[PDB]
């Protein structure tokens, strides 16, 4: 879950934003963009 | 040296504030102070103290209750006033709206302090 | 031909404030001039230089200095063949992106690999701009992350580093970009010599001027921020972007260095040359195939 | 769709697939797109 | 070949608009680098190019401020009059080798420009007060 | 050197300065570009013209995304009494367009979505309301007209 | 190919109509923001411009003025005319290179024009003055 | 700030009338009122006072009934009654008939005011 | 303010306001081997393309 903006900028400490990268890397889906394996097939 | 200053992305990028720490008090330092400028030639300042635009907040120096209130500071002595105003611009001092912010916060101190000196000044000829 | 300059677009069209910048330069500079030249030693030669700046205008020094700036750059990283990969990958794709970013305290510009980045948060845009938050998963060596992040690597880190088994001795370097919110007030005052209604923006810490008829409003308003994980011990630069590609009457319009295009049709997926090209080469591989088993028969 | 390259069966008969295979779906050749492509590179020129 | 280029410039206009695009943002950031305390700057540029930053103006896109990157006929169809209108000053007199040598060195549209103003003014200003000089000359003699 | 000028030229000047400008900031060709592909595709080409962020925008409007209603058989977009444009937009999109109306309430409500595209069904309504006017009939004080 | 161009200028011409509409249309709405206290439209106007809007008739279309967004051979001939007729004037000197410049750098049909017209006046005033100044010289050499 | 103002679309876009809020009275503020400009200099105004085209609707005056009647107010005060006239031209600063509207109730209320006033003059001297 | 880059060995001047960081940076290094007994030019690349 990733956690929330609606803060101050106090509140926005160290382990909020080690928070943002962790649910990054716990991760594609667009609306205008091919899957990742069309691209490959195409390359 | 993290003082008032963003270096990240191989840059030096600062807010203005002018951290000067690691001299020392202005008698312990055999020079009395670290001497940043020639202008009074003698531009003396010691660890505690803070400069914003050629002003220097004083860390010597402590806050009244009455202009506690007024102008609404939150540290102990004007430098650390002037350490809490600025902690916003350090993460983004290429902001506008952080310069404009500490501007106004600077100006506020400044003038806070200006008051309290007078006012230690009347009080002591008094 | 690739001649790409910064023009003014009005170039007849200069306003006071424009002439109030520029007679600031021309203060500054004759401020500089007298503090470094020597009792008249060179003052007149400052003074010959800089009197032919008086019949310049702010508009004319500005696109002067981009036009340096792109001219040294463009010359020095050779744009035009990045820009030539970013055409092939656009045509393999209809994708095509660039990142803008400050390594070693110059600007940078690269080509994105379209594989390589996961754009969220868009409303059927075509362009890469739009995007809310993006995430740049890549390999990078030992020496790209300490190239590019000497001055905030702990020890802690670079001792991570070492110790990695590097059975290539790649790191993953993984960048996520995202529009936060931020707080800001829309502060109302007074100009005191005339009594003329002005605005201005604010942080959320900015006490409010009571007595001096300062009214305020609270807006959330977009902030770009940007963090890097390296491996997986290493969090580096978790901050607002440095970069925060500002407009002047819009405090919410922000972006990341990533700029780029989809070559669709109507907020569709973009259907490419080599997509519409591979229906006949996988048709020609067959027929080329029936061609062969007869020529060895 | 069309010129996106995507061909409906229920476009050009009774459909008595969705599978996306040749054996009973169509194939399209995209032979509309240059015919466009020319006016839009001219539109551009002019 | 021209009906055939026509099927693919469509193409070359996303292209082309993704590089103007490209080119703005990277102008973005090297403003923003420009406050870094970084020397290479004082190397490529001049000096109101490096005071222009001390204005309170520089935090904002350039295309506020009524500047773009821009390739397109006018900018070309600009350079070329600019270019032949400095050739045709060369001659009659009126525009210096220095003066061409700087013009052809510029890069900048607005830089050219204001080079041919100058000489224009100084040539016009040299001619007027030796016609002065000339006629008093002739006063003084039949005084 | 304005003495010579005229009221026409002077508002001739300010809107080729306009749209000179803003030609060149949007590369409004382009999306004339696409609208002429969209036209022949469909027949129908329409763009919309806004202030967002305080400067003039022209976007493209996709065919697919616009319900003209109450028009008279006119070729014409700009005769219909009433449109409605829906389309998904991203949070950042509606918070660099709504940024000083937007109520707090509004951005908790953006926050607690469950975003499972985490974009925002952006609907907007135009519609010819009718106002009263009156007009009214006065005579020059110093000519009887 | 041109008997072919015939076919589809058609639906080039409702383009070119489209795009004439759409360009008023922002023109009308680039005007309503001009008093929305937006401190951009000070860097890409003149000083009249952006005092243009302190007149009360500002609130109307502009073609309700007698300015029409106009992309017609009548436009493009009438530019090509002015261009010529400038490049003519520069030879015979009567017409500056620094005005030459502003002509190249105008995009109004009527500000080239004015700048045009502004220097014949000039140039003929100075001419004028000139003449009667030897002439006076001369009677009063006689006097 | 919404007193008189339309911010939206990104725009700050006013009717011209200056709804002068959050000073406070002439008394209570130390500064005598917000002084919003020079010009007599002081020109000084409280937290209920509007003003339109540089001239002030003031709010501590009532409006008598004979003046209500005749030019046919609606608030209790001048300033009240300004605010009242302006209400259809703030949703609309840029409609030419709204702008008129404003205009002529401008200086219909203005037209009050100063009858009033010289009616409270004449009977104060009295 | 002024900012410098020394080397490890460099000492600190202290009562003058000089406060330090210590950064690990990249040098090119190189080495050549001759045959399998020589050992030639181990040092860090005298051009160092900074
Ligand atoms: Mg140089
Ligand atoms: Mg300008």
């Amino acid at each position: 879950n990733f956690p929330r903006q609606m803060l101050p900028f106090s509140k926005k400490t160290k382990q909020w934003r080690k928070d943002c990268l962790l649910w990054a890397n716990q991760k594609n889906y667009s609306l205008v963009r091919k899957s990742v394996i069309h691209k490959k097939i195409n390359y | 040296a993290f003082g008032g200053w963003l270096n990240t992305q191989g840059g030096d990028f600062t807010n203005g504030v002018t951290f000067i720490n690691e001299g020392g008090s202005h008698e312990e330092n055999p020079y009395q102070g670290i001497q940043i400028g020639v202008d009074g030639a003698p531009n003396l300042v010691e660890q505690g103290e803070v400069v914003y635009d050629d002003y220097v907040f004083s860390d010597r120096m402590e806050i009244p209750d009455d202009i506690r209130k007024e102008y609404k500071l939150r540290g102990k002595t004007f430098a650390k006033a002037a350490k809490s105003a600025q902690r916003e611009s350090e993460e983004r001092p290429n902001d506008p709206l952080s310069t404009k912010g500490l501007q106004a916060a600077m100006e506020r101190i400044a003038t806070a302090q200006e008051e309290a000196r007078q006012r230690k000044e009347a009080h002591r000829e008094g | 031909v690739f001649d790409f300059k910064v023009v003014v677009t009005n170039p007849n069209a200069i306003s006071e404030i424009e002439d109030n910048k520029k007679n600031e330069l021309l203060q500054r500079l004759q401020e500089m001039i007298t503090d470094t030249s020597i009792s008249e030693d060179e003052y007149n030669i400052k003074l010959e230089k800089l009197n032919d700046y008086y019949t310049y205008e702010w508009q004319d020094i500005r696109e002067v200095r981009a036009n340096e700036l792109l001219n040294h750059y463009i010359k020095e990283y050779d744009i035009p063949l990045i820009f030539n990969n970013g055409f092939m990958d656009a045509m393999t794709c209809g994708e095509e992106i660039y990142q803008c970013d400050i390594v070693g305290g110059e600007p940078v510009i690269e080509r994105v690999n379209p594989l390589k980045i996961r754009i969220f948060k868009s409303g059927y845009s075509n362009k890469v701009e739009d995007a809310d938050m993006i995430i740049l998963e890549d390999y990078w060596s030992p020496g790209r992350v300490i190239d590019t992040y000497y001055d905030v690597l702990s020890p802690k880190d670079i001792k991570y580093i070492e110790t990695m088994p590097d059975y290539a001795g790649n790191l993953r370097v993984l960048r996520l970009y995202w529009k936060s919110k931020r707080k800001i007030l829309k502060v109302k005052s007074y100009d005191p010599e005339t009594g003329e209604e002005e605005w201005n923006f604010y942080p959320e810490n900015y006490v409010v001027n009571k007595e001096a008829g300062e009214e305020v409003q609270s807006f959330w308003v977009n902030e770009a921020w940007e963090g890097t994980m390296i491996g997986n011990e290493i969090f580096v630069n978790m901050r607002p972007r440095l970069i925060q590609y500002n407009r002047l009457n819009n405090p919410s319009r922000c972006h990341f260095g990533i700029v780029g295009s989809i070559y669709n049709l109507n907020d569709s997926r973009p259907f490419s040359l080599v997509d519409m090209m591979k229906p006949y080469n996988y048709l020609y591989d067959a027929i080329h195939d029936r061609l062969n088993k007869a020529i060895a028969s | 769709d069309l010129l996106n390259g995507r061909l409906h069966m229920s476009d050009l008969e009774l459909v008595l697939i969705k599978a996306a295979y040749i054996p009973d779906r169509l194939q399209h050749y995209p032979i509309m797109n240059s015919k466009l492509n020319v006016l839009r590179g001219e539109e551009s020129k002019r | 070949t021209l009906q055939s280029s026509h099927i693919t410039e469509w193409l070359f206009t996303i292209h082309d608009d993704v590089k103007k695009r490209a080119l703005e943002c990277f102008l973005e950031t090297a403003k923003v680098a420009l406050k870094g305390r970084n020397k290479k700057f004082q190397y490529i540029l001049s000096d109101t190019s490096t005071r222009v930053m001390e204005i309170d103006g520089d935090e904002f896109a350039e295309a506020d401020y009524g500047l773009v990157v821009d390739n397109s006929n006018g900018t070309q169809e600009l350079q070329q009059k600019l270019d032949t209108l400095a050739q045709a000053a060369l001659q009659t007199q009126t525009l210096s080798f220095s003066t061409i040598t700087k013009l052809y060195t510029s890069s900048s549209l607005a830089e050219k420009q204001r080079l041919i103003e100058k000489d224009e003014k100084q040539i016009r200003e040299r001619q007027a007060q030796a016609q002065k000089e000339q006629l008093e000359a002739q006063q003084q003699i039949a005084a």
